[PDB]
């Protein structure tokens, strides 16, 4: 039962840094995006 | 015809304002998804 | 410059199953107080003998 | 009018260099999360 208990907590570990892994590719995609506005403005004043 | 040559950086401006507005969406989705770090169940499920 | 407060040589097992459960990412007051209270019971049962 | 044509490579290096600073920003994401393999917790939940 302490065997069920530990893998039940290393699921628990395995869940909250699969969700931090997820956060970080969101991070990633959210400068994308935030440098593709930098971009597309630079972009606006060139067409100016 | 210079009148033309003139209008078309008008329809120019039009394409990278769509481009800058769909960036602007990208970003205000991903920011929304990253600032919300887990959820308040995902809170629920690791307390579980 | 090389110690770690998590891993250390000799580190009993109390500590490393208060550590399983400080090692989700929500660490509210319930949560770090549960696992202090589990840690103290674990504390109480080998300072008892 | 040349001196126009001369400024507008100066806004084309501005589009550009937000481009060099997107792709730093990719670059600096994905050599952390190359160079921590597993994490610290990661490398619990196998011990568990």
């Amino acid at each position: 039962l302490a065997a069920s208990a530990t893998k039940i907590t290393a699921d628990n570990i395995s869940q909250s840094e699969a969700w931090r892994r997820r956060r970080q590719e969101w991070e990633i995609q959210k400068n994308n995006a935030e440098s593709e506005i930098r971009q597309i403005d630079a972009q606006l004043e060139a067409l100016a | 015809m210079q009148e033309q040559a003139l209008t078309e950086l008008d329809a120019e401006k039009k394409i990278l304002e769509q481009s800058r507005a769909g960036a602007q969406s990208r970003v205000d989705s991903y920011r929304a998804l990253y600032d919300e770090n887990v959820s308040a169940e995902e809170k629920r499920t690791m307390d579980l | 410059n090389f110690v770690d407060p998590t891993l250390r040589t000799g580190q009993t097992g109390m500590m490393n199953t208060m550590l399983e459960q400080l090692s989700q990412s929500e660490l509210n007051k319930d949560t770090l107080e549960n696992g202090f209270r589990q840690y103290l019971t674990a504390f109480e049962q080998v300072a008892d003998l």
